[PDB]
RNA sequence: CACAGGUGAUCAGGUAGAGAAUACCAAGGCGCUUGAGAGAACUCUGCUGAAGGAACUAGGCAAAAUGGUACCGUAACUUC
RNA sequence: AAUUCCUUGUCAGGUAAGUUCUGACCUGCACGAAUGGCAUAAUGAUGGCAGCGCUGUCUCCAGCAGAGACUCAGUGAAAU
RNA sequence: UCGAUGUCGGCUCAUCUCAUCCUAGGGCUGAAGCAGGUCCUAAGGGUAUGGCUGUUCGCCAUUUAAAGAGGUACGCGAGCUGGGUUUAGAACGUCGUGAGACAGUUCGGUCCCUAUCUACCGUGGGCGUUGGAAAUUUGAGAGGAUCUGCUCCUAGUACGAGAGGACCAGAGUGGACGAACCUCUGGUGUUCGGGUUGUCACGCCAGUGGCAUUGCCCGGUAGCUACGUUCGGAUGGGAUAACCGCUGAAAGCAUCUAAGCGGGAAGCCCACCUCAAGAUUAGAUUUCCCUAAAGAGCCGUUGAAGACUACGACGUUGAUAGGCAGGGUGUGGAAGUGCAGCGAUGCAUGUAGCUAACCUGUACUAAUUGCUCGUUUGGCUUGACC
């Protein structure tokens, strides 16, 4: 239930004997070193707190340098924590560590990150409406968002209407991604699918929940 | 090359040679097809009209006429559905891509030789 | 279209609450120790040590 | 949206902000230090560093590529005769630029461009 | 990408010489057929004192698109006409000669015959 | 109103061009009295568009399309 | 039928499917001969219908360019 | 309501009901099977495109699992349209002597408003959360999602006189819908490369540039993007609806019910994804700091982050941006020179020259240890420990 965070390095293709080709999208991992376990006793639920990449000492405050000393590891350019259980903490010792042994060759995998920011958008691309006439008499609402609601009754629009705002640039998580190849040495995780997000993105990689 | 370090690592490994060869450029591409258990070879005979040269995933596209209507296949160059490329006649053409050809068809769809 | 009662000067302030000036930061040049924005040269074309007239 | 996009706009037809920028770019090789808007400044560097670059090298067909992008032959003379063989062992910054406050007419943010090495 | 009112070429030997898409079949807002996929035809153009004549409306498939159809290895296979096949009232061919190449994506059971009739197959 | 409207006559350069059309220039005259950024939605004005090709719609509205010269050739009908 | 209420009359044609269209019937609510009748070549920014071509009209919208929108500085309305 | 509450239809966008159209669970059947018919439960999802007509509707064609009935100012014109109705022109039929008239017809006929408040979609500022800070988090709760076809197999079995033809199990492949993504297939690609028309200029030739929609045309990088790719809608748990019970008395029998014990639906509550402590009940944990600290901010270089913000990165102890260097990609064969040709032109030098946004590096330029904010051990009461 523990997974490791890596980043996007982009997209490419791994062929197969038979000729097909497999959208593939690499991730570098980093070592994910162990910052913090916690368990049931002293925070009421057991989970594992990981960093991975670097900052610069003039980067990492006072209390991040101490958290890290605590746990004898190197300073990374974030902290991420996974939801454990008895299970999963049986090797993981504060300042531990996790590679991509972690998954395996044609595992599922659940895969989360930041996706692309599209910014403000209306809802033509939002939410999938409809464009209203390009011509036929159309004044100047070829975009427009249409009826917002109905009359005196209820005399309000509803909460939850699909409007203009901003989209993308949110946590998003694709489920059912196959591990297509794991290096270790490297720190390579090749796996099938799109995966949320930019090259260079923080992405998470967890064993698929739906299983 | 265009890409980031460890993406061309995973591109590097599946790289298949195959001959040099040109937009204008006639060639013979050797096609894998499993019929239902046993494999062969089809022939795909054509003017190579148009390639995008990406590394691992570059592809040409092949125009020929089958029985009266045109035909064209854009094979992806390394992909092992590609069993092999021979290049026939070579041509002398003044651009990359010979879209042009696709409204041409007998004593106007020919491209000089190159010598 | 338009309002169905005046603004009350209350409500009016209360917009205007978010209104401010920018305040420049400053800093002093120190070959010719007078002061200027940060990161601009001074009105004589001084900037970290350096002319430009 | 404008991922990953280079360029400026500067509320201008491309065919105005080519001819502006080939105009600020000569200005700039005739009198070696020129104030202008903060933003120009920013965008002159991606159009006259590359002319040092390719002026460090004293050709015809260099000087003829220069004159195709500049169309002024006392800046063509000028550079191919004592800009490149200034920058010769430069590795770019041939110009820097230099924050100089606010236009009174409209408050724009303005700049120095000058040219390394005595402008 | 064939949809409805885009007009066909006949690839067989029914009479029939252009046929127009009045229906894609197999789903309740289902937009486009492709190679192998069935569409309802009304014939707009056909052979004089043929097997069908102009008016009829039946079954066809599909055989080549000028869209094309997509391999496993990432290529595209295009052609330079859409194309399809005459279909009887069980959805099974009705020719005996099939103009032109086509594609694999018609083996299986039903157009295994339009495919051992066709000239060439890709 | 220092307002995209209206206001009679006269003069009539060059290269293309049938042309006082049009394009680019001469003489001459101007840059149209807010600018600077940014480069969201959305609006206006344009350009390009896979496959399809009127399925849009009250209606092909809008758009796209055609477009020159020479020659060949040209139907119903006609008051010739 | 620029005239027919009933009425989308009936029959034929055109479409896969045609309350519109064309042909015909005559049961003309409620045509008809200078408030002219029936036709009619040519003509019309006239009405209806049908095709070819052509297309962002549409499936289903995408990208791009300029002017706004947005931020800064100056000036500074409106109806209510 | 007449000191004005805009009409029908369409478009866009919906929201609710259940008297349920499909899918789900059932009882009865004139239920053999496959199919149905009725009624009970069930509102989680889903629930065509066209031809005609201004139509709603309706008919028709072809589909679909299905093409539900309704409410919402017969939802929705300060969101769009303006075909009909319903101004002024004109005509026909008809009525009137007439001016005129007609739920008769016909051709034609200006749809304004920059949004204050509520609402809603987003995105910030402030303050608070028992000293302050940097992070990581629990989850009270909230939202999203919930559809379904066909093929094979069981099995040509059960059933049936035949015709036909299963349940229950299992395997695969779609349609619609949604999300992410750009490797591929394409689109676009007005600071990329060429070709080319007219004209003007750079003294001239050559070579180039301006202008003509980017003049036009042919390609095309990055980015963005769908029609491309990949993924998702769970077969699980708990309690239930109708319905079916077990045992069982009231009521020696019977009886699902009164005591007690079971089964049971796409529905309910979880489970999946996202948000979530202003959950003022403001939660938890790890570190850091307190005679201006720990930090935060301004400023600067900026980003597949972005309206402004915020958010992410970096500021010399530096690859943050530009440049530069080396690659890649695209275009397709630069200029000059030479050769061949009367010349247009062709060939060679040489896959050349140029090359946006891409990759990998590199301090050359620009990121000034400047300034501001933020302190000084965090009240009291009680208990336990000390």
């Amino acid at each position: 239930a523990i997974g490791l965070v890596g980043k996007k390095c982009g997209m490419t293709r791994v062929f197969t004997e038979a000729g097909a080709s497999i959208p593939v999208t690499v991730v570098e991992i980093s070592a994910n070193r162990i910052t913090q376990v916690k368990n049931t006793d002293v925070d009421g639920y057991q989970a594992i707190q990981v960093t991975t990449g670097t900052r610069r000492d003039s980067r990492v405050t006072a209390a991040q340098k101490g958290h890290f000393a605590k746990a004898g590891v190197a300073a990374g350019r974030g902290v991420w924590e996974f939801r454990a259980n008895d299970s999963d903490l049986e090797g993981r010792e504060i300042g531990g560590e996790i590679l991509a042994d972690l998954f395996e060759q044609g595992q599922m995998v659940d895969v989360t990150g930041n996706s692309k920011g599209k910014g403000f958008q209306g809802g033509v691309k939002r939410h999938n409406f409809s464009m209203q006439d390009a011509t036929h008499g159309n004044s100047v609402s070829h975009r427009a968002i249409g009826s917002t609601g109905q009359n005196q009754s209820p005399g309000k629009v509803f909460k939850g209407k699909k409007m203009p705002g901003q989209m993308g640039n949110k946590r998003v998580t694709v489920q059912g991604l196959e591990v297509i190849s794991v290096d270790v040495e490297k720190g390579l995780l090749v796996i099938k699918g799109a995966i949320p997000g930019a090259t260079g993105g923080d992405v998470i990689v967890r064993p698929s929940v739906k299983a | 090359s265009n890409k980031h370090l460890l993406v061309q690592a995973v591109e590097n490994a599946q790289i298949i040679e195959r001959p040099s060869f040109g937009p204008g450029d006639t060639v013979v591409v050797q096609v894998k097809v499993r019929e239902g258990e046993r494999e062969r070879l089809q022939a795909f005979e054509g003017i190579v009209i148009a390639k995008r040269n990406r590394g691992l995933n570059s592809a040409f596209t092949v125009r020929k006429i089958s029985s009266g209507v045109g035909v064209e296949r854009a094979f992806q160059l390394h992909s092992p559905i590609i069993e092999s490329i021979e290049v026939k006649r070579r041509g002398a053409v003044r651009r990359a891509k010979l879209y042009y050809l696709r409204e041409r068809s007998g004593k106007s769809a020919r491209i000089r030789e190159k010598l | 279209a338009v309002q169905k009662s005046r603004k009350s000067r209350s409500r009016r302030d209360m917009r205007r609450s978010h209104h401010h000036m920018t305040v420049a930061e400053l800093s002093v040049d120190a070959t010719t120790g007078e002061k200027h924005r940060r990161h601009h040269m001074t009105k004589d074309g001084f900037y970290r040590g350096r002319q430009l007239f | 949206m404008r991922h990953r996009k280079s360029g400026v706009k500067l509320g201008r037809t491309s065919s105005h902000r080519k001819a502006m920028f080939q105009n600020m770019t000569n200005s700039l090789f005739e009198h070696e230090l020129i104030k202008t808007t903060l933003p120009k400044a920013k965008e002159l560097r991606r159009v006259a560093e590359p002319l040092i670059t390719m002026a460090k090298e004293d050709s015809v067909a260099n000087r003829r590529l220069a004159f195709s992008r500049m169309r002024s032959k006392t800046m063509v003379g000028k550079l191919f005769g004592t800009l490149g063989p200034r920058y010769q062992n430069r590795p770019g910054g041939y110009l820097r630029i230099v924050k100089c406050g606010n236009r009174d007419g409209d408050n724009a943010p303005m700049a120095y461009v000058e040219l390394v090495d005595r402008d | 990408m064939i949809q409805v009112e885009s007009m066909l070429e006949v690839a067989d030997n029914s009479g029939a010489r252009r046929v127009q898409c009045i229906k894609v079949l197999g789903g309740s807002h289902r937009r486009y057929a492709s190679v192998g996929d069935i569409i309802k035809v009304t014939v707009k153009e056909a052979i004089p004192r043929g097997r069908v004549k102009k008016g009829d409306v039946m079954n066809a498939v599909v055989v080549r698109t000028k869209k094309g159809v997509r391999r496993p290895d990432g290529s595209v296979l295009r052609f330079d006409d859409n194309a399809a096949v005459l279909l009887n009232q069980n959805k099974a061919p009705i020719a005996t000669r099939i103009f032109g190449p086509v594609t694999r994506e018609l083996r299986g059971d039903q157009f295994m015959k339009i495919v051992s009739l066709a000239p060439e197959v890709l």
